[PDB]
């Protein structure tokens, strides 16, 4: 799924809408080295959180 | 000039917010709210105001009054809110569609609303935004501040 | 062997299948047995030891009637209990 | 930089006040305004949607910025002896430069990021021809045809369940969804209930 | 015991929807039997009645 | 002028009854960021000539 | 921020004290809506970033996200908790019914 | 009559700080005199007592 | 452009959370952070103020 | 497309202006916010009256 909409309505006519695009399209703005280096730290954090 | 109907319905604090808003726009040289829509789109006239604990007169109604089963307005809970004031403002004056938000900083709530107003406007989300605070003094609030 | 019994017990799910460890006498040469064994369980090479499988490990390391462990696994009030015995 | 799990990317978000009325509980279609735009004549389509146009613009602005920065680093030599005689008789050409050079770096970095956010992040903020809900995605070279789902508010009430669909249909219509590419409705309130807040 | 179900009062301090409690404004018609109470409580009763 | 008139006649706050747009125009205004109110009959109301007009992009 | 959070304490200060049931003295500090984020900062973050608190009672957890974005993109903050919360209680249910 | 002053009850629906009203949980010791009431009110009284 | 009375110009505005505690009613000096800055060495003053 | 050029030039104009006069301090530690806020108006901290 590319992106998801989230609309929610409230009393007194305060409605709102969010849109959540897939994380992947973010990672493609940045070069290789940064992505790979971020991946390592993520892995480490993952084990630590586990 | 608030019509007697609305007077009879809504929480007293809403009266205060309306009578404030009208002459605020007046102080801005605005006679009728719609004048904004001559220079800005409807979705760009927000209202980032909000109370600290507004509606106490209706919270009383729904909590301590109904328990006594005193004759109480049926839909009181729609006024017990805190965004319900800006609701009435938009319903009766602006009829706009700009960003409504509603801060609650109970004591320091009218200043944080201004921060919200700025993060709103500079974002381009809105070009005009009402911003302020309001609250009402009543019994159950005073007793607990005392204790 | 009783530890590998918990490893496979962990990394399997609703199987009711055969355990790769039927007789502990298979362990008389583990060097190759375990090496080939971790193929049926690849991610156990990358998922860390879980805690419920860690405290169990310690509980093994001090079970009665067994020769005391040739190393020290932790630093707790039982430090000498692992250090001197 | 912390190395945390990026679970999502909040592209767009807005809110709206519906329309003048006399009943708070009744909702309205105010939130539609996240997609309003301008459709008078499309003979000249807005070149700002073509990602390569913005790409080359960003490029040529970045070369300008880096040339500016390399020029100012040269300026900083002369500026030192032209402004150190007049603050202290001693000449801290070491620390004065190691301060103002790195300040040059930061003030170049800000222009870099500003050009980037002007051409890719929020290049649409001042244009009527680009509805917000489109430009939000179009930052990621996405089409309105790619909002997969629409997590509906869906409070199992009479007016809400129709009004929400009305807004979604109308806003996907105005943005020109490819016909026959509907978004799916998920309605967690069936299972979890409605957590009023 | 999870998800949308009938409301279980022990999660809500005895809120039993079948027996939602209310107080009724009622005027006495015959003086009650005198009961003992505390000093300031009696004073408040007098001041408020 | 307005303030004097109002403070004399207790009509500082005039409650609006109908929105600037008409029900048939309440949506088309929402989609056009350039459609704005024009004035007639001493009223500021939305019209159709203002919605998605071809001249508001010169 | 909540939609109407603290109903359990609003009950305490309005319908309970009127009965003079034994009630915590400082209940009113929890009846608020920013009092939740207060406890969050007091017990976990001990930070000093921008606290705000929206109330969109039904659609309140989404507007909070808009606030979060107008906050972050403003550079006012680099991390911000954003969400909603609310509690179901009696007096709220009866009035939704009516 | 403007600015910080002693609270005037007619602005607050009879809220008289000198006579702040409260209800006291009290257990009866002698059955009251029977009083007439409505049908469903009697039913609710029975169901809740 | 409307021609309204500009009564003021809100230059700055911020808010802050004070510090970890166990009492809500007690305030703190969190709002101070609107003025914190860096004072290590001023031989090269920031040219950006001029 | 010419008038679109005009608008996309106007945005860069206003962005440069807000980068150098409005919020030129947003990314700098050496400029405390409460100072840079005024310093936008060529004001000194000595002028908060």
């Amino acid at each position: 799924i590319k992106a998801v909409s989230v609309t929610s309505f409230g009393f007194g006519q305060k409605g709102a809408q969010a849109v959540v695009v897939h994380p992947d399209y973010l990672f493609a703005v940045l070069d290789r080295s940064t992505y790979e280096e971020y991946a390592t730290k993520v892995s480490a954090r993952n084990k630590k959180t586990y | 000039g608030i019509p007697e109907d609305t007077i009879s319905q809504v929480d007293p604090i809403t009266l205060y917010v309306l009578v404030a808003t009208v002459e605020a726009l007046l102080s801005a040289g605005i006679t009728d709210p719609y004048e904004f829509y001559k220079y800005v789109h409807v979705s760009e006239v927000g209202n980032c105001s909000g109370s600290g604990m507004g509606g106490v007169s209706a919270l009383r109604g729904m909590f301590k009054d109904r328990y006594a089963d005193k004759p109480v307005q049926n839909d009181i809970l729609q006024e017990s809110f805190i965004n319900t004031m800006s609701a009435w403002v938009n319903m009766l004056l602006l009829s706009s569609s700009g960003p409504i938000k509603t801060p609650v900083g109970a004591c320091a709530t009218a200043v944080e609303s201004v921060d919200i107003g700025i993060e709103t406007i500079l974002s381009g989300k809105a070009k005009v935004v009402l911003v302020g605070g309001y609250d009402d003094f009543q019994e159950e609030g005073s007793y607990e501040f005392a204790n | 062997g009783d530890f590998l019994r918990r490893v496979e017990e962990r990394f399997t799910s609703s199987a009711g299948t055969v355990s790769l460890l039927q007789n502990f006498n298979q362990l008389n040469e583990p060097e190759q047995f375990t090496a080939d064994f971790f193929e049926k369980f690849p991610q156990a090479g990358k998922q860390l030891i879980s805690e419920e499988d860690c405290d169990y490990f310690l509980m093994l390391a001090a079970r009665p009637g067994q020769k005391p462990v040739p190393f020290v696994p932790v630093l707790d009030e039982r430090f000498e209990f692992f250090f001197k015995k | 930089k912390m190395g945390v799990p990026i679970h999502a990317v909040l592209a767009m978000t807005a809110t709206a006040t519906d329309k003048i009325g006399r009943s708070v509980p009744a909702p309205g279609k105010g939130i539609l305004t996240t997609a309003r735009e301008h459709h008078g004549n499309l003979k000249y389509p807005s070149p700002l949607l073509n990602i390569e146009y913005r790409k080359r613009q960003l490029n040529k602005r970045l070369e300008q910025i880096k040339s500016w920065e390399e020029t100012e680093l040269s300026y900083l030599q002369e500026e030192a002896e032209l402004a150190k005689e007049e603050f202290g008789d001693e000449f801290s050409m070491h620390e004065f430069l190691k301060e103002r050079t790195e300040e040059v770096y930061r003030e170049s970095k800000r222009q870099v990021s500003d050009a980037k956010k002007q051409w890719g992040n929020s290049f649409y903020k001042s244009d009527p021809r680009i509805a917000p809900l489109r430009g939000a995605l179009a930052a990621f070279n996405l089409t309105i045809d790619d909002i997969g789902v629409a997590s509906f508010h869906g409070t199992s009430t009479v007016a809400n369940d129709k009004n929400e669909s009305a807004t979604i249909n109308n806003m996907m219509k105005h943005l020109g969804r490819s016909e026959g590419n509907p978004v799916f409705g998920v309605f967690q309130k069936y299972l979890t209930g409605h957590p009023k807040g | 015991h999870s998800g949308i179900r009938l409301i279980e009062p022990e999660l809500f301090n005895g809120y039993d929807p079948k027996k939602k409690q209310m107080i009724q404004e009622v005027v006495v018609q015959h003086d009650l039997e005198p009961f003992e109470c505390s000093k300031e409580t009696a004073e408040q009763y007098k001041h408020e009645h | 002028r307005y303030m004097h008139n109002a403070i004399t006649r207790n009509t500082m706050f005039v409650a609006k009854d109908k929105a600037p747009y008409s029900d048939e125009l309440e949506q088309p205004v929402y989609l056009d960021p350039l459609a704005r109110v024009e004035e007639n009959k001493k009223k500021l109301v939305f019209s159709d000539k203002t919605i998605q007009s071809s001249q508001s992009y010169v």
